[PDB]
């Protein structure tokens, strides 16, 4: 379980999480203020 | 050491002894083979023990007195879409600061036993509770059933635990039937009880 | 002892230690030599055991209602073939006390338990004795023999007492559950090819056995 | 890229349009499509099938440098 | 004595060593100093044999690898079924196939991108797909989502049942060496087993289900009204209304009265008129027979009974004046090294998917599927693809088995020795070939170029001038074509209508197919097929045949298989490994590749494709340019490119945007190649130095040090940027032009 | 069925195969050849 929890602390894990995260931020906040091109 | 196991004839994990209450060997993920990580777990079981009943209570109770002459509670799936003296918000608002302070000392409590036990406005006031998930003190056990023998409390904790885990997979069960059938919980147990044979899940997916 | 279609890798490792052992494994499924998972000499007697005695009741079960049908001490509503009862829907469906679906959770909650506890008895024979069951565990202890439990429960009426008796009775016991086995394969072939009871084909055949043959109906 | 620029701007100027560079050069497929890709059809038939004229040298030269450049690759 | 061997519990499950990034390696698990490690440990992941020398853990590793390989196509085929129930108009595509464009995939609305959802038809919105999964399902008699809903939930528990079996035949039950080695078993289970009663139960499902439910829609009866594919097994009637030879069962099957079955097996040939496809009688008869072929082929080798040959015998059989002991030691070679068998069956592989490729063409197995030009361009250049893929590999493993299992002490074999003592001769022949193939192809097209731009066309090689006939393939085309009348007797028709002689098929207005001309421009690319495939073949031949010594460097195959040179000594020896031949070769390979489906694509464009009027008249859809524009490299330039890149170019604002973009993408990507083609890592090395200079500067400096990639992964990174950017400019090329003019 | 000459012809194919010229895989694959060379015949007359 350590192990485990060690293996998602990983470069390529987390960077998938981190941006999975940003990526789903950056959608949702894009659909709310939709065609921003001032602010 | 001795207890009777969830599956007869497995080898508990090492990290399971059974001194805890509610011990029956069942870890097969090992989701809590690390100390730290099964005392949260411990605690995590036991407020959504106790939220699940007060929940399962709260939604069968009503509901079976509803469909009596008692009550006219409408459903529980649905009395959260309804209006109220104030905006459902506003509501949460107040629910997120209050319940964000007990959360609040309670975490601090989890994380360091001893410093949430006195009253920050009148020191005279402090909670009795020993062991971390149970206040105890004159709020949370004005009974004083909270303290007593080793033996008590490991029984009385496992009746608290397991009524527990009925309660949780009877929440669970409610939203799923409710999903389901469209109906009533109370509607489905007199469904079943009236025709056992045909009256079940298959009632609606074959 | 006698053999029936063996060969030296066959007679390498059969010795007539096991009962109906007629040195026939022209394939060499049972082989010693490098065992793992569910080919294993051990776990292939016991699943022999298993399936035989399972063939054993279903070749009953299979051909009962047909033949109790067919003479008259059952209702013709019950006088189904094995296939008709509900067990493949499309060929024929029967209204039980409750849905085949549910029927079928049923049966699997039942014989999960029935089936798991047999299956502790194998990984560790000194289990389903310890653990509470309502009193049961004490006739539940097993034998040291996986297939052969015995006991309160599973032989009430002792028998084998003697060892000449015993592997005579396992010898039998062996060999009607290969004939009975064969008579399922058979069930679901000549139910395959005909389109009727197998109590039909049987009467068909005695009737006119020229006529009525397999090299006749295609 | 300066090359570019300068010949299309100015391209875009003796023909009497402005509003070709000024709207397709703000992205990338305007220039591919409005500068590249219009600006070719004559130099390619120099020379075809159905006959040739005072533009084959500039074709042929054109393969010829598309040619030596692969080469160099 | 062939039997199941297997070790129990060879390596403990747990996650202990997913903690442990290069475990697998002595060297990548004692963590990084440089960042070069993180890139050692993904070159070094699946090289099983820089793990450990014990054959039987690496096989095991391969076998539990293959599971998870298998496991992942059953995802991607459950995702494709998936796609095509919940998220596709394929029943308003079953109603009208012929104006419906193929479409199973939609894209959600933010950013605009909702514009990808075009009409497609069917009162649906979505990107068209070309994979041609319609057809494949009409040919099946799929006709409800549903059926492709349990499709998809068979694939997903198929995909878990592998995966499975991947854990269980690694962790728990591991098979040994000699049960891997059992070729003979092997080869007769795969060949009766896999191929054999694949075929069989396949011919099954299609003269049970196929040829009714496919008879139904040909009818024209509305899906939702044809009966359930179960019926037709239930109901025996249903079969025998649509072929009455099922009145008679399988009795004329014992009794050998075949006679009676040719009813729906058939062997007419050519093409279904009312649906462009061949006929599904043929496929089920051709399944059977070849279900029969492989099933007694699978009897060949002897196992577990006396009967049956021995590989080693047959082999060690065949032994000549020219070539000595013949192929005595090649059974232990190709019962010892995975990397031989890895070549020879990437070799044949990749062959297999080329005629896959080819026969795909010009004989449509699929129903509606001749005339989704879009499909059939996309099958062809995709298997192409793939094909010269697996080729290349095919040499990078023969060269790694040169450098790694090669050892003429232990395991010699007489016909490799031979070839390596002439190696010489071969490579020079080669090379000559090469020059001469290059100059008497090109040099046509020069020739013409030039006689062209000095109006001077009455001198270039063409059909109206210097003419330069494929004689050979004309009269094996017409061979071909006047089969049935004599060497084919039972043949209605031809095998495919794109021999010399024949009628024409059309299906809804769109020419199916037709006969092919052959000219002038067809010996020309012919030609120049001839010659990239021997360039390709010259530089891997070299490429392995030297892989362990030359006159350079005699001791070579110690330096390994992958390494970047022997320094700038004796002149120079840069890519003088194996490795850098693979690596050269995969430019070759794209250049040839892409020059062939190029040929496909103006090829079946000018006399193939298009639509056709009343009364016969075909109007192609570049109108039979092809003879007088491909015979000049100027006609290829503005005829083929130029004019054909159209589509693509202005596909902004519509829904085939997406390949305009992915156009652009593909250019930027390739060029973008081209910085770690053509420089080298000492620059960026310093360069780096300068910035990890600020970064200290600044207290920013990380511990794992910021090094220039290796040469050899210069030159990976190259050719693969390279390769993905001018493969995806042709997709989206190819992609926007034929679903635009199609 | 009995009596024609497809019958007569496999069954003779299948008898001069088993008698060449003994386990249970011989039986079995001297049948199976015997069959073949049968259909071939009957079917190629
Ligand atoms: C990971 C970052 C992230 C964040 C911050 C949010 C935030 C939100 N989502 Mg969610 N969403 C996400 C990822 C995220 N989403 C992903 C990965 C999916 C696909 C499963 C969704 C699918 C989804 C649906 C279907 C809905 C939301 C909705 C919402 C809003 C609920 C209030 C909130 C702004 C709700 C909303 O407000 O929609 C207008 C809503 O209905 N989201
Ligand atoms: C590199 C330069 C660059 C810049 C400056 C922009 C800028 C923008 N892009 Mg563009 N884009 C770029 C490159 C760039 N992009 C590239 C390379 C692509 C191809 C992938 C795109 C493809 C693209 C699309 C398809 C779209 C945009 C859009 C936008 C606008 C989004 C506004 C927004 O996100 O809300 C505001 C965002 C925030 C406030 C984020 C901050 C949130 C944190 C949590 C605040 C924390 C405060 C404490 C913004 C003007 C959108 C648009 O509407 O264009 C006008 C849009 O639909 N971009
Ligand atoms: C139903 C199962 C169950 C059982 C066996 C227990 C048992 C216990 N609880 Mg727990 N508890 C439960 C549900 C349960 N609780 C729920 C649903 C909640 C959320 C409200 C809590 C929240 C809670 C707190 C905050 C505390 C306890 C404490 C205790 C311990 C002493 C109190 C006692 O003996 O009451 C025995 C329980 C019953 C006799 C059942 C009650 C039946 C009805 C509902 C009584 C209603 C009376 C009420 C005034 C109205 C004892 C181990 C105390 C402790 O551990 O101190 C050291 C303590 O401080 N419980
Ligand atoms: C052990 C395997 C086995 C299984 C799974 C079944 C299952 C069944 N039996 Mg059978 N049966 C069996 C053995 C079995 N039988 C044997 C060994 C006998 C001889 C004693 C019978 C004699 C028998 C009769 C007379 C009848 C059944 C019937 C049935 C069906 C209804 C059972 C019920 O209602 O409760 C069910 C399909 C009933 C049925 O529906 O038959 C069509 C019924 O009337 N069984
Ligand atoms: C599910 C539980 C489980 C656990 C805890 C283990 C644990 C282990 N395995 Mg085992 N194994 C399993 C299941 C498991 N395995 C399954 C399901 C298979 C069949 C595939 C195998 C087959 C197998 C082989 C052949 C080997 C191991 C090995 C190992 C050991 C080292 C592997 C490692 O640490 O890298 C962890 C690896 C990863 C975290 C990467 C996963 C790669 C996935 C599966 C490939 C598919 C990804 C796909 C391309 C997606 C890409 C998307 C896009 C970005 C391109 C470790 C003890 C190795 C060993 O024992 O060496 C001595 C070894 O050689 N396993
Ligand atoms: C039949 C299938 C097959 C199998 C099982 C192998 C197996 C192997 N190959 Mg071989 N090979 C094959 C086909 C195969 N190859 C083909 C088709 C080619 C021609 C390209 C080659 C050419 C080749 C070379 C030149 C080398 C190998 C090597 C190897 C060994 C190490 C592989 C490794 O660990 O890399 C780890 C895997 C990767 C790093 C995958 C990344 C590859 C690129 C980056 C992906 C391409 C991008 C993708 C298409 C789209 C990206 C989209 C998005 C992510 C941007 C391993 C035994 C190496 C070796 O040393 O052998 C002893 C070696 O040097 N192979
Ligand atoms: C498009 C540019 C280009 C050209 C013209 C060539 C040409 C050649 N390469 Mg290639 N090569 C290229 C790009 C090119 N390459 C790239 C980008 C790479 C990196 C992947 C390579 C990597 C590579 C490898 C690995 C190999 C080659 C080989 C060859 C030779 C093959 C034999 C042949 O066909 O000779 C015939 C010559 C031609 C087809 C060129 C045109 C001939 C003209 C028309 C004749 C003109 C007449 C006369 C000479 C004019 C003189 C006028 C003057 C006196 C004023 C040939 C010289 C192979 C080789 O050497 O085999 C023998 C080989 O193995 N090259
Ligand atoms: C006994 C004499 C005999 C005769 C007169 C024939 C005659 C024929 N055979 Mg047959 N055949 C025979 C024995 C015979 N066969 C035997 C012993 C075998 C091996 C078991 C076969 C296996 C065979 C195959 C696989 C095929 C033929 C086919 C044919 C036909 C075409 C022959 C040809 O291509 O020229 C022709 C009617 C071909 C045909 O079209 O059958 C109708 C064909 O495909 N034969
Ligand atoms: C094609 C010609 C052909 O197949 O020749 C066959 C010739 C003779 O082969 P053998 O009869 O010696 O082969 C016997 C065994 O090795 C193969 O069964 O092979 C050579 O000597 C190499 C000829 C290369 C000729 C240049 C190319
Ligand atoms: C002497 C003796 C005897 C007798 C014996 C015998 C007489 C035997 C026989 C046997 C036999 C007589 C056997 C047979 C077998 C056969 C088989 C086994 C067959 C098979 C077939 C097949 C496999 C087929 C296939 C196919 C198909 C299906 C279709 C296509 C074509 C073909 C043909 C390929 C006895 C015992 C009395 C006693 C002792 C002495
Ligand atoms: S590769 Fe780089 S280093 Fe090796 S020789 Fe060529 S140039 Fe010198």
């Amino acid at each position: 379980m350590r192990d485990l929890k060690t293996y998602l602390s990983v470069a390529p894990v987390v960077s998938t999480l981190w941006f999975g995260a940003l990526a789903g931020l950056l959608i949702e906040i894009n659909r709310f203020f939709p065609d921003a091109l001032i602010f | 050491p001795d207890r009777p196991l969830w599956f007869p004839g497995s080898t508990p994990p090492p990290w399971l002894d059974g001194s805890l209450p509610g011990d029956f060997g069942f870890d097969p993920l090992g989701l809590g083979s690390d100390p730290e990580s099964l005392r949260w777990n411990v605690q995590a079981e036991l407020v959504h023990s106790r939220w699940a009943m007060l929940g399962a209570a709260g939604i069968f109770i009503p509901e079976f007195l509803t469909k009596l002459g008692i009550l006219n509670t409408p459903s529980w799936y649905t009395a959260g879409e309804q209006e109220y003296f104030t905006d459902t918000t506003t509501l949460f608002i107040v629910e997120l600061v209050f319940i964000g302070w007990a959360e609040g000392r309670r975490w601090a409590d989890i994380l360091n036993p001893g410093c949430v036990n006195t009253d920050p406005i009148f020191p005279n006031n402090k909670l009795t509770g020993t062991d971390v998930g149970y206040p105890g003190g004159l709020w949370f056990d004005p009974l004083g059933w909270g303290s007593a023998s080793p033996q008590k409390l490991k029984e009385l904790r496992t009746k608290e635990i397991k009524n527990g885990r009925l309660a949780m997979l009877a929440v669970m069960g409610a939203w799923f039937q409710h999903i389901y059938t469209g109906t009533g919980p109370i509607d489905n147990l007199f469904a079943h009880l009236a025709d056992p044979g045909h009256a079940t899940i298959f009632a609606a997916f074959t | 002892r006698p053999l029936w279609f063996a060969s030296k890798q066959s007679l390498s490792y059969l010795d007539g230690s096991l009962p109906g052992d007629y040195g026939f494994d022209p394939l060499g499924l049972s082989d010693p030599e490098g065992t793992g998972g569910f080919i294993e000499p051990r776990w292939l007697a016991y699943g022999e055991v298993i399936n035989g005695r399972f063939a054993m009741l279903g070749a009953v079960g299979a051909i009962a209602p047909e033949y109790l049908g067919k003479v008259g001490l059952i209702p013709q509503e019950t006088a189904l073939a094995w296939f008709q009862t509900g067990v493949i829907p499309p060929a024929g469906t029967y209204n039980y006390w409750a849905d085949n679906y549910t029927l079928f959770v049923l049966e699997m909650a039942l014989m999960g338990f029935a089936e798991h506890r047999r299956f502790q008895d194998w990984a560790k024979p000194g289990s389903m004795g310890k653990q509470y069951f309502l009193g049961l565990e004490k006739g539940f202890g097993g034998s040291g023999n996986p297939a052969y439990p015995g006991g309160p429960f599973f032989n009430p009426l002792g028998f084998g007492k003697d060892e000449k008796s015993l592997k005579e009775l396992k010898l039998k016991e062996v060999k009607n559950g290969r004939l009975a086995m064969l008579a399922i394969l058979g069930y679901f072939i000549q139910g395959l090819v005909t389109g009727v009871g197998p109590y039909q084909n049987l009467l068909d055949h005695v009737a006119d056995p020229v006529n009525n043959n397999v090299l006749t109906s295609l | 890229w300066v090359t570019f620029y300068w010949h299309w701007k100015h391209i875009t100027l003796w023909r009497g349009n402005v509003s070709q560079f000024n709207e397709s050069s703000t992205y990338l497929m305007g220039w591919l499509r409005d500068y590249l890709w219009l600006n070719s059809s004559q130099l390619i038939n120099g020379y075809n099938p159905f006959g040739m004229n005072s533009l084959s040298v500039w074709a042929w030269m054109f393969l010829f440098g598309h040619l030596v450049w692969a080469t160099g690759f | 004595e062939v039997k199941i061997l297997v070790d129990r519990d060879p390596i403990k499950t747990s996650f202990e060593q997913w903690a442990k990034p290069g475990h697998f390696s002595r060297t990548i698990a004692k963590g990084p100093d440089t960042t070069t490690w993180i890139w050692n440990l993904h070159a070094d992941a699946h090289d099983f044999d820089s793990h450990t020398s014990d054959l039987e853990e690496i096989s095991r590793k391969v076998f539990s690898a293959h599971f998870g390989q298998l496991s992942i196509i059953f995802l991607w085929l459950s995702g494709m079924y998936f796609h095509g129930a919940r998220f596709s108009n394929y029943e308003a595509w079953l109603n009208d196939p012929t104006h419906i464009k193929p479409s199973a995939q939609v894209v959600w609305p933010i950013v605009g991108q909702e514009i990808l959802n075009g009409d497609v038809g069917g009162g649906f919105r979505g990107i068209q797909i070309t994979s041609g999964f319609f057809q494949i399902w009409r040919a099946s008699g799929i006709t409800s989502e549903l059926q492709l809903y349990c499709t998809a939930i068979g694939a997903l528990v198929f995909a878990g049942l592998m995966l499975f079996a991947g854990w269980f035949h690694y962790h728990k039950a591991a098979p040994k060496l000699a049960w891997f080695q059992d070729v003979e078993s092997m080869l007769n289970h795969h060949l009766a087993g896999l191929l054999g009663l694949g075929s069989l139960s396949w011919a099954g499902h299609q003269v049970h289900v196929s040829l009714p439910i496919n008879q139904f829609l040909n009818a024209g009866v509305d899906p939702k009204e044809i009966p359930l594919p179960h019926e037709f097994i239930l109901n025996r009637d249903l079969l025998a209304q649509l072929y009455p030879s099922f009145a008679e069962g399988a009795t004329p099957f014992f009794t050998l009265n075949w006679s009676k079955y040719a009813d729906f097996l058939t062997f007419r040939g050519g093409l279904d008129p009312l649906t462009g496809g061949l006929w599904l009688t043929d496929i089920a008869h051709h399944h059977l027979a070849i279900a029969i072929l492989f099933l007694i082929a699978g009897h060949m080798y002897r196992t577990n009974w006396g009967i049956g040959h021995g590989i080693k015998d047959i082999l060690e059989a065949h032994k000549g004046p020219f070539t000595g002991q013949g192929h005595k030691g090649l059974y232990e070679i190709l019962t010892t090294s995975w990397h031989a068998q890895l070549s020879i069956n990437l070799a044949m592989l990749g062959s297999l998917t080329i005629v896959v490729a080819q026969h795909m063409y010009s004989m449509p197995p699929y129903p509606y599927l001749a005339t989704d030009y879009a499909t059939q361009l996309s099958l062809f250049t995709h298997h192409m693809w793939i094909g010269g893929f697996l080729i290349v590999g095919a040499a990078a493993h023969a060269a790694i088995f040169m450098v790694r299992d090669y050892d003429p002490t232990t395991r010699y074999n007489d016909l490799l020795d031979r070839v390596l003592r002439h190696r010489d001769a071969i490579i020079s022949h080669l090379n000559w070939v090469c020059i001469f193939l290059g100059f008497h192809s090109f040099g046509l097209y020069i020739h013409n170029d030039t006689m062209s731009a000095l109006g001077r066309p009455q001198d270039m090689f063409s059909d109206t001038a210097i003419q330069l006939q494929p004689v050979f393939a004309q009269w094996i085309q017409n061979t071909h074509a006047l089969a049935p009348g004599t060497t084919a007797p039972g043949a209605t028709a031809s095998t495919s209508l794109t021999w010399g002689g024949g009628d024409l098929v059309a299906v809804g207005g769109k020419v199916a197919l037709l006969p092919i001309p052959l000219g002038t421009a067809d010996f020309l690319v012919h030609h120049i097929h001839a010659f990239t495939i021997h360039v390709t073949v010259l530089i891997l031949l070299k490429g392995v045949l030297f892989a362990r010594s030359s006159r350079l460097i005699p001791d070579k195959a110690n330096l390994g298989f992958r390494f970047p040179c022997d320094g700038p000594g004796r002149g120079g020896t840069c890519q003088v490994s194996a490795w850098d031949h693979v690596f050269l070769g995969l430019f070759w390979m794209y250049n040839s590749i892409s020059v062939v489906i190029f040929h496909f694509s103006w090829k079946m464009q000018s006399d193939v494709w298009g639509t056709i009027n009343d009364q016969g008249v075909v109007t192609h859809i570049t109108a039979g340019n092809f003879a007088q524009s491909s015979i000049t490299i100027n006609g290829w330039l503005r005829d083929f490119l130029w004019a054909q890149a159209s589509q693509v170019i202005q596909s902004y604002g519509s829904s085939l945007s997406a390949y305009g973009l992915f156009f652009l993408g593909a250019h930027f990507v390739w060029a973008f190649s081209l910085m770690f083609l053509f420089s080298g890592r000492g620059y960026w090395q310093e360069l780096i130095e300068s910035i990890v200079w600020a970064h200290n500067k600044l207290k920013v400096a990380p511990a794992t040090q910021p090094r220039a990639l290796s040469i050899v992964q210069g030159r990976a990174v190259g050719v693969t940027h390279y390769l993905l950017g001018g493969i995806a400019t042709t997709w989206a090329f190819f992609l926007a032009r034929i679903i635009a003019v199609g | 069925f009995i009596g024609s000459p497809t019958n007569l012809i496999m069954v003779t194919s299948t008898s001069l195969m088993l008698f060449a010229g003994f386990t249970l895989a011989d039986t079995l694959a001297c049948g199976v050849v015997g069959h073949i060379i049968g259909v071939g015949v009957v079917l190629g007359l």
